[PDB]
């Protein structure tokens, strides 16, 4: 239903810091992978 | 991954051969596609479950003998200052966990102090640790239930059981403030075996492994 | 106003009569150069499930028990046209009896 | 040899007639895959069984005189609330459906729990299968009719049957479709 | 020479180090906001 | 070499350079060039990608619904659709300051919020949504729809469920079904929802799922539909003094042709929209039984194409052989679809502002401006894509032996004449439009503005007089009672249409002067020149006098080198990339015209636009310079107002435009030598040569150079104009 008041205080940090970091780490492993 | 699985009619994963005890094949995301990673995860699960048994039996004893609520028990005035209590807890754990890690590196067991494994009477058997893993998983699910029932109901385990016994039709996890969320969550949990069976029947060949950044299962996909 | 049953029935009966006795000789000669055997005709071989799903079923062309070639597919099409014309006439009459003049004065 | 659409002969080549209750009713050519057509046969049988249970539940609930109308019982008051009913309704019936689907993939027939045949008494006649398929199609038609009684007439099924029996000319589709505001305003 | 050798022993392996850095980053990011902010008068939760 | 990232390209896998990443991303969805793949696999990938694109669309609109319902003022906007601005989404920026938080607290919110310019508030108020719970359940329903579309994309790509190659090639059945089901019964369901919910909600009656099947949409109750007395639905329409939220001045009419706009909200009537969608539904369902399906009746597309060959050799072989050309080439259908959708998007832009379909949308000036600008830019981009994919069709899949002597072979035969005539009309339009604009600017500079050339747009003014506008005078149709067009339907929609078209406040057929005619002719110049570039690229795609074998080099190749005088930007891709610049200029012109004319209309100083759009200095000063005062004052050393973000993204757009120039002016060689020197510097230093690159750094390719410069150019263009438009329309209006 209605998200809590700390939801903007929590969800934006993941998708702004650690979700791009995890995606960039996975993609960087994907580019340089050999067979 | 054993004949008894997480849902009936399931197929075990390729990396889960059932060699490890306590296996039920409940690996939807496949975070354990490595022998060292799964032995470390097995040790970690055993720790988070053994301390769960200790916490569950302690909380049950405190509720039985009349001690106050556990999640509010940290604010009461106790002997010895909390700062020096924290620093001596850190001091004793910096030796205990160090010895545990060194013993796991040299033996692999969940030993204590200097005796690795700490088995003086000698009750060690695979069935004993299988029951230990099962009871630890049950105790930590019970601890999650204790934390959940202490946040939206404000009552302990015995009071939660009393409220369930008073009127089970309207006093449950599906009638509280998280009741509709619990209904959606359990509908999703009932719909998972109808999706995964459909993909397993559809996926007669290939691999169809889930692709996640943590595991290297996508290496063989491309 | 015009009563709905008489108008609808007359329109669909006239359209079906035009389909059977009038436009049927003009039918099967506009489809002669449309789906004929001399031209490409069929569009699918019918190998797998989708290819034979493209293939016509055995229901629309099995036989014609009518003396003409008026199958039930043509019956449905001409009846739909008759219902359309009858509802058009009923709609025009309904607009007429409401006191509204849509024609240029 | 087969009922077909009508006594006129419409023989299809894809449906020879070996299926239970096979009148060859494929005007749009739905069943030609020869692999998912067995799945459609199982779907027709299971939908017929569910329609059987639905129509017999509606008839029994109206005959025994429940207070709520047959499609109005969802919002009715019960000892167990609706929020306490959806969890077990999903869980145990999902377990049953998963076991039934696994049995269908293993053998090719339906089944309640584990065992494929589910025949404590037997009676597995081909005539019984044909009767099951035809009674299931009739139950499907009956459930569609019941939903249409709820939609157009907004009345109970046997109540609508009594209305049609008492006044055949005045309680038909023409009256119930030309008097919709009267039906909305309490019949 | 004993120090700074077994300190990294449980984190030397790639999987352990990646899990530790991911767990620490996620914990610090989740602590930010409801616990990291609103204590150092950060001008986003005041209004 | 042989890296795993370009799994769809073995040649790109054995590329020991950074370009392998770039070409691994740009060629991601070009399945026709992927190695070891067939037409059936390509079609299945197309199906899965379409399901994914749909799931993304549904997720985006579900997120819009959720972010309006949560941290929004939809109920407050429902209560007061004039005063309180809509809220798009909340702002949680830890880099914000206290004045930034205080300045962004608008619309009665508890924190920093963004004022919505999308128009979802007006749309959802018009269609009947009133509460936040309805938006919540709509968002979760659309999330579930995206989930089942993900299920469809996964399932239809699975083995034993992949459709056959001929299944997609069933053109007649696809046309029949998407005409009957995707268009017809979908519109029928939409007008049913309109009649059931939106008209009662616009008449103060709440119709939800709980009270559904118990509230009659019409007091007669479906018996006029059976009896054919359909005029009973158009019996009691809403009066002029009718409140949209309440039942005051209401009526009982679900379908009518009450032309014009609702006087209270300056929007189209709900019953008019319901009748429109119902008529569209029945017409589409009727048209959806044309083509030959598995039944014995219908039309064959190939036979229609064969038959429509004009006699006496007017079109040569006619339209013969075109059915296989369209069916075999995906790029032909892609170009046709993108062209039609771009034309429809341009129609939507040109008809939404003049005919506002949503309640309280005409009063929201910033919303209408942003919607028009977005729709026109999307339309221009996808028309450019249509022509580009037509060039791709001409290069990749076009067999002259198949369609020999047909219309395609004929337009390839006289392509020089078409290109030359388009160049002539573009040169004529540009030469004389610039001559008149410079003449007017010089005349106004000399202090005697009456010497300027002002040609009155008598053609469009006569058209508008023929459609009801009596301000220009004349005695044409829809303006004199003796005309047959006026007498026909004089009690049907003219009493509303003439009232809406004779008012100067709304945007329905605004008064046009000589400056309007000049800017329309400039728009025609932009359209003709962009068309000339695109058809020069498409017609000379497979060959030219400089490059006869352009089909053998593919669609996107850099050049042929300095031989034969120089051959840079000779591919059809480069013609598309120049036409993107020209399309951006054209849409900039149309949006400048729309923005200035509407700003002067909203301010009431239409004479300022009439006497100032004649000369380009008026465009630069009274539009670009006068309306930018509030934009650039968003943040300054004095303080900050609510338009600080718009100033920041305005400077952002100017900077990305500048970076587009960075990638566009210089081409390759300087960067290759600079990267070589940087490679030597990194290799010949201590403490940093230990870490080495796995892929060799190289300069970006010339095609990649054009792509990156075009992307930065377009991003800067869009961001700059969006910033200026929204800031100017919101700093002085609400
Ligand atoms: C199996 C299919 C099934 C069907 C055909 C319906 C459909 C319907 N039910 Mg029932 N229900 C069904 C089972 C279920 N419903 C409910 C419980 C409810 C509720 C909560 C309500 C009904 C009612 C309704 C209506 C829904 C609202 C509306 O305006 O219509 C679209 C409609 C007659 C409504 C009713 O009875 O109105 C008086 C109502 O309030 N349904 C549950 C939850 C256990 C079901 C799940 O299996
Ligand atoms: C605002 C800047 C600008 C201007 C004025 C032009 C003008 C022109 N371009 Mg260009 N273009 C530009 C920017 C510009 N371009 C940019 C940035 C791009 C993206 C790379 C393109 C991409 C592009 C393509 C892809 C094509 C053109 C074409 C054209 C012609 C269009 C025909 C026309 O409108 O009549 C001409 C109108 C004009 C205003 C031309 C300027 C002539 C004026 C009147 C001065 C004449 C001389 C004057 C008497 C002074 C004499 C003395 C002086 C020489 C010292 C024209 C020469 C097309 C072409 O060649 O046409 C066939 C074509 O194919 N351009
Ligand atoms: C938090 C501690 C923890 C850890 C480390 C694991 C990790 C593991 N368990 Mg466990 N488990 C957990 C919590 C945990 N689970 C909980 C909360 C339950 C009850 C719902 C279970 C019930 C359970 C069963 C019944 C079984 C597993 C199994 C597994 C393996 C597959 C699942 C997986 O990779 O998920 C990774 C999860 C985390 C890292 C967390 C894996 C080695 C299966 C196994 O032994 O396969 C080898 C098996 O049969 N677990
Ligand atoms: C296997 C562990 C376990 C056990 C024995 C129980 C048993 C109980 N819990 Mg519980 N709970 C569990 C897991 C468990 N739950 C989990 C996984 C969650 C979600 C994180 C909850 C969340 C929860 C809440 C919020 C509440 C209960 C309550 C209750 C009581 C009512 C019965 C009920 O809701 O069924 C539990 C549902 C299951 C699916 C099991 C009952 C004593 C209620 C109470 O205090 O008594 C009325 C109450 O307020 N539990
Ligand atoms: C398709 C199967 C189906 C479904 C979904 C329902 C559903 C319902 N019936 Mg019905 N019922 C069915 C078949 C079905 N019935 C059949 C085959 C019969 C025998 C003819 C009945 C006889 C019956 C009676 C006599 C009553 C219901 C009632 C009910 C309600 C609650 C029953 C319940 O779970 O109590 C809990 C049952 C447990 C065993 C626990 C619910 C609306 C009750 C009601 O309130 O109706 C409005 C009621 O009085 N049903
Ligand atoms: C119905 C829509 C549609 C469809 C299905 C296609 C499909 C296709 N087109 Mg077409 N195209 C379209 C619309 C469409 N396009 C439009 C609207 C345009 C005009 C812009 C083009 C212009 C175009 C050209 C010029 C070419 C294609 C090509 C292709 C193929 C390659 C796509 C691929 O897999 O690579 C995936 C491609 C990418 C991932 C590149 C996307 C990069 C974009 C521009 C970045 C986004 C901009 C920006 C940075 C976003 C951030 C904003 C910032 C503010 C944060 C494929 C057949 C190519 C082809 O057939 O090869 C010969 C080709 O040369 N198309
Ligand atoms: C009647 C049955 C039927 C229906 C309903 C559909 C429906 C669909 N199919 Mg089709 N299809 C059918 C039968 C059918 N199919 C058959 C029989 C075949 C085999 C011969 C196919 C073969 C087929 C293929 C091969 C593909 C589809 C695809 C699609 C999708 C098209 C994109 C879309 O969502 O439209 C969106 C567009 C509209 C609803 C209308 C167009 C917009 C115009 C301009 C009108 C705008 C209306 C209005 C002004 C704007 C309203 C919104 C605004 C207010 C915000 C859609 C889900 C495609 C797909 O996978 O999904 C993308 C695809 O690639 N179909
Ligand atoms: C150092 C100088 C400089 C430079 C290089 C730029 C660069 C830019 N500005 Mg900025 N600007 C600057 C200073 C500068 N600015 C200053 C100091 C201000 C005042 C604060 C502005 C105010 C400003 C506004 C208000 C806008 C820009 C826009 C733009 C972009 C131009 C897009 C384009 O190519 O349009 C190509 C050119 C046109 C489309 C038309 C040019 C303007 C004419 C005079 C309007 C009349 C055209 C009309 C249709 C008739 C002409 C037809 C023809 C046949 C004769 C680009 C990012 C615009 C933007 O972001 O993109 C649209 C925009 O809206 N700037
Ligand atoms: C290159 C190429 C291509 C492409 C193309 C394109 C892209 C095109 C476009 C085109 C277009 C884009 C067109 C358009 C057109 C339009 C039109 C044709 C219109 C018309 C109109 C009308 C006719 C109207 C009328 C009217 C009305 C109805 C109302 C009012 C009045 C009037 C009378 C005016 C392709 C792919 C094919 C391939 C080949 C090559
Ligand atoms: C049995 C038989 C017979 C008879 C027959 C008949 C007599 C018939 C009739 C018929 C008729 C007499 C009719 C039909 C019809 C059909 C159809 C198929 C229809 C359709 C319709 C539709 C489709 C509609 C639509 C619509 C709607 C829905 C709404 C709106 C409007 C419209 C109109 C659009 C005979 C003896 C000869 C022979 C033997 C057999
Ligand atoms: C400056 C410049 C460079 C230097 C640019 C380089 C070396 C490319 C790398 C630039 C940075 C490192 C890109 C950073 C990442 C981007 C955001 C894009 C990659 C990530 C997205 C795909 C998500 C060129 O190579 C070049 C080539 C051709 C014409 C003009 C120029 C040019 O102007």
């Amino acid at each position: 239903f209605v998200p809590p008041a700390w939801a903007p205080s929590l969800f934006v940090p993941l998708t702004g810091l650690v979700l791009p970091a995890i995606g960039m780490a996975w993609a960087f492993t994907y580019i340089q992978k050999e067979k | 991954a054993a004949r008894e699985m997480w849902y009936p009619g399931a197929t075990p994963p390729a990396h889960l051969d059932g060699s490890m005890l306590g296996d039920y094949g409940f690996d939807p995301l496949r975070l354990g596609t490595n022998p060292d990673r799964m032995k470390w995860f097995r040790e970690a699960e055993l720790t988070n479950g053994r301390w769960a048994m200790a916490a569950v039996v302690g909380i049950l004893f405190t509720d039985l003998v009349g001690l106050p609520k556990w999640w509010e028990a940290g604010a009461q005035t106790y002997p010895i200052d909390n700062q020096t209590l924290a620093i001596i807890e850190i001091a004793v754990f910096a030796f205990l966990e160090a010895k545990r890690y060194e013993g796991y590196k040299k033996t692999g067991g969940t030993g204590f102090a200097f005796f690795f494994p700490f088995d003086p009477m000698g009750m060690r058997s695979p069935e004993k640790e299988l029951k230990e893993l099962k009871n630890g998983r049950l105790a930590m699910l019970a601890f999650l239930g204790f934390a959940s029932t202490a946040a939206v109901n404000g009552q302990g385990p015995i009071e939660s059981l009393q409220t369930h016994l008073a009127d089970p039709a309207h006093n449950n996890i599906f009638t509280s403030s998280v009741g509709k969320e619990s209904c959606v969550f359990v509908a999703v949990l009932s719909v998972l075996p109808i999706i995964i069976e459909a993909t397993k029947t559809l996926g007669k060949g290939k691999e169809s492994v889930p692709l996640f950044p943590w595991n290297e299962e996508w290496e063989k996909v491309a | 106003m015009i009563e709905a049953p008489v108008a609808i029935g007359g329109s669909t009966v006239a359209l079906l009569g035009l389909g059977r006795f009038v436009f049927l000789p003009y039918q099967r000669r506009r489809t002669d150069m449309e789906v004929g055997p001399g031209k490409l005709g069929p569009k699918t071989t019918g190998d797998t499930f989708f290819d034979r799903l493209q293939k016509p079923a055995s229901f629309v062309e099995t036989k014609s028990k009518d003396p003409s070639g008026f199958g039930i597919i043509d019956v449905l099409g001409w009846g739909a046209l008759g219902h359309v014309f009858g509802y058009f006439l009923l709609a025009c009459s309904s607009l007429q009896d409401a006191g509204i003049d849509a024609f240029p004065r | 040899n087969r009922p077909l659409w009508l006594p006129d002969v419409i023989p299809p080549p894809h449906l020879n007639g070996t299926l239970p209750g096979d009148s060859g009713f494929d005007p749009l050519g739905l069943g030609l895959n020869e692999e998912r057509l067995k799945w459609y046969v199982e779907a027709e049988k299971t939908n017929g069984r569910w329609a059987m249970m639905a129509v017999t539940g509606i008839l029994g609930q109206e005959l025994l005189g429940v207070p709520a109308k047959w499609y109005e019982a969802g919002a009715a008051e019960y000892d167990l609330p609706v929020q306490a009913q959806v969890p077990i309704l999903f869980l145990v019936m999902g377990f049953l459906e998963t076991k039934r689907f696994q049995g269908f993939r293993e053998t090719g027939t339906s089944g309640f729990i584990n065992s494929f045949p589910f025949d404590p008494v037997g009676l597995n006649s081909p005539k019984h299968a044909v009767n099951e398929v035809k009674n299931g199609r009739l139950a499907m038609v009956a459930f569609i009719g019941f939903a249409m009684q709820a939609l157009v007439s907004r009345t109970q099924p046997i109540e609508g049957l009594q209305k049609h029996l008492a006044d055949p000319f005045g309680k038909n589709i023409t009256y119930f479709l030309t008097h919709t505001p009267e039906v909305i305003a309490g019949t | 020479e004993e120090f700074f050798q077994r300190a990294t022993d449980a984190v030397s392996r790639r999987e352990s180090l990646n899990g530790f850095v991911a767990l620490s980053g996620i914990a610090a990011i989740a602590l930010f906001g409801l616990k990291g902010a609103s204590t150092l008068e950060l001008p986003i939760t005041k209004g | 070499a042989t890296k795993l990232f370009p799994k769809f390209s073995q040649g790109l896998a054995q590329d020991p350079s950074t370009r392998r990443i770039w070409y691994g991303l740009a060629t991601a969805h070009d399945f026709e060039s992927h190695d070891g793949m067939t037409e059936e696999n390509l079609y299945q990938k197309i199906f899965a990608s379409h399901f994914g694109q749909l799931a993304i669309i549904f997720l985006w609109t579900s997120g819009n619904l959720f972010h309006v319902a949560w941290q929004g003022n939809f109920e407050q906007w429902v209560t007061d659709p004039i005063h309180v601005r809509p809220i798009a989404h909340a702002i949680w920026d830890p880099h914000f300051g206290q004045p930034a938080v205080e300045a962004f607290t608008r619309g009665g919110a508890s924190g920093p919020v963004n004022i919505a310019t999308s128009g979802v508030y007006q749309w959802w108020y018009t269609i009947g949504l009133r509460s936040n719970q309805e938006l919540y359940v709509s968002s979760v329903f659309l999330a579930l729809v995206s989930a089942v579309f993900l299920f469809a994309g996964w399932l239809h790509l699975q083995p034993n469920f992949q459709p056959s190659l001929s299944w997609f090639k069933d053109a007649e059945s696809r046309l029949n079904h998407h005409l009957s089901g995707l268009f017809g019964v979908s519109s029928l369901a939409w007008t049913g929802h309109l009649v059931h919910v939106a008209i009662p909600e616009s008449r103060g009656q709440h119709v939800g799922w709980d009270n559904f099947l118990s509230v009659l949409p019409h007091p007669q109750g479906l018996t006029p539909f059976w009896s054919g007395n359909w005029a009973a639905y158009a019996q009691n329409p809403d009066t002029a003094s009718h409140a949209f939220g309440t039942a005051d001045g209401s009526g009982t009419a679900i379908l009518t042709f009450l032309g014009g706009f609702h006087p209270q909200t300056q929007s189209l009537w709900l019953s008019d929209m319901a009748h429109h969608h119902l008529a569209i539904a029945v017409l589409f369902i009727v048209a959806g039984h044309m083509y030959r399906t598995n039944f014995g009746i219908g039309h064959r597309l190939e036979a229609i194409l064969e038959a429509h060959t004009p006699p006496a050799g007017g079109l040569g072989a006619g339209h013969k052989g075109l059915f296989h050309t369209v069916n075999n080439s995906l790029h032909f259908q892609l170009g046709l679809a993108l062209a039609s959708v771009g034309t429809i998007t341009s129609l939507v832009a040109q008809h939404m502002y003049s005919l506002p379909p949503y309640a309280y949308l005409a009063v929201d000036f910033t919303t209408q401006a942003s919607l028009y600008t977005h729709h026109q830019y999307i339309a221009g981009f996808i028309m450019c894509g249509a022509f580009a994919h037509g060039a791709i069709f001409f290069i990749r899949d076009y067999d002259p032996e198949q369609n020999k002597g047909n219309v395609l072979a004929r337009v390839l035969d006289h392509k020089e004449a078409i290109i030359s005539h388009l160049s002539w009309v573009s040169l004529f339009l540009g030469f004389h439009t610039l001559g008149l604009y410079v003449h007017n600017d010089v005349v106004q500079a000399f202090g005697t503005p009456e010497k300027q050339i002002l040609i009155e747009p008598v053609f469009a003014q006569w058209i508008q007089a023929a459609q009801g506008k009596s301000l220009y005078g004349f005695d044409l149709l829809l303006a004199s009672s003796s005309s047959s067009a006026y007498s026909a339907g004089q009690s049907l929609w003219l009493p509303g249409w003439l009232e809406a078209i004779n008012n100067n406040q709304n945007s329905l057929f605004l008064t046009i002067g000589p400056g309007d005619f000049l800017v329309h002719h400039a728009i025609a110049l932009g359209l003709h020149t962009t068309t000339l570039i695109l058809v020069k690229g498409a017609l000379d795609a497979r060959g030219s006098k400089l490059m006869p074998d352009k089909k053998d080099f593919g669609y996107s190749f850099p050049c042929d080198g300095p031989g034969r005088g120089g051959t840079c930007d000779i591919s059809a891709y480069d013609a598309f990339y120049l036409a993107v610049f020209w399309m951006l200029n054209t849409i900039g012109w149309v949006t400048f015209y729309w923005h200035w004319k509407h700003l002067t209309l909203w301010q009431g100083n239409v004479s300022q636009f009439d006497e100032s759009s004649t000369y380009l200095m008026g465009w630069l000063r009274d539009y670009l310079w006068l309306n930018s005062s509030q934009l650039i004052n968003g943040y300054n050393p004095f303080g900050m107002n609510s338009l600080s973000v718009w100033a920041w993204t305005f400077l952002f757009g100017h900077l990305v435009y500048a970076t587009g120039f960075m990638f566009l002016i210089s081409w390759r060689g300087y960067w290759q030598e600079l990267i070589e020197t940087l490679v030597w510097a990194h290799e010949k230093t201590p403490l940093a040569n230990l870490v080495y690159w796995k892929d060799k750094p190289v300069a970006l390719s010339i095609v990649q150079a054009r792509l990156v410069g075009l992307a930065h150019f377009s991003v800067g263009y869009i961001f700059t104009y969006a910033a200026f438009l929204i800031a100017s329309t919101s700093g002085r209006f609400g």
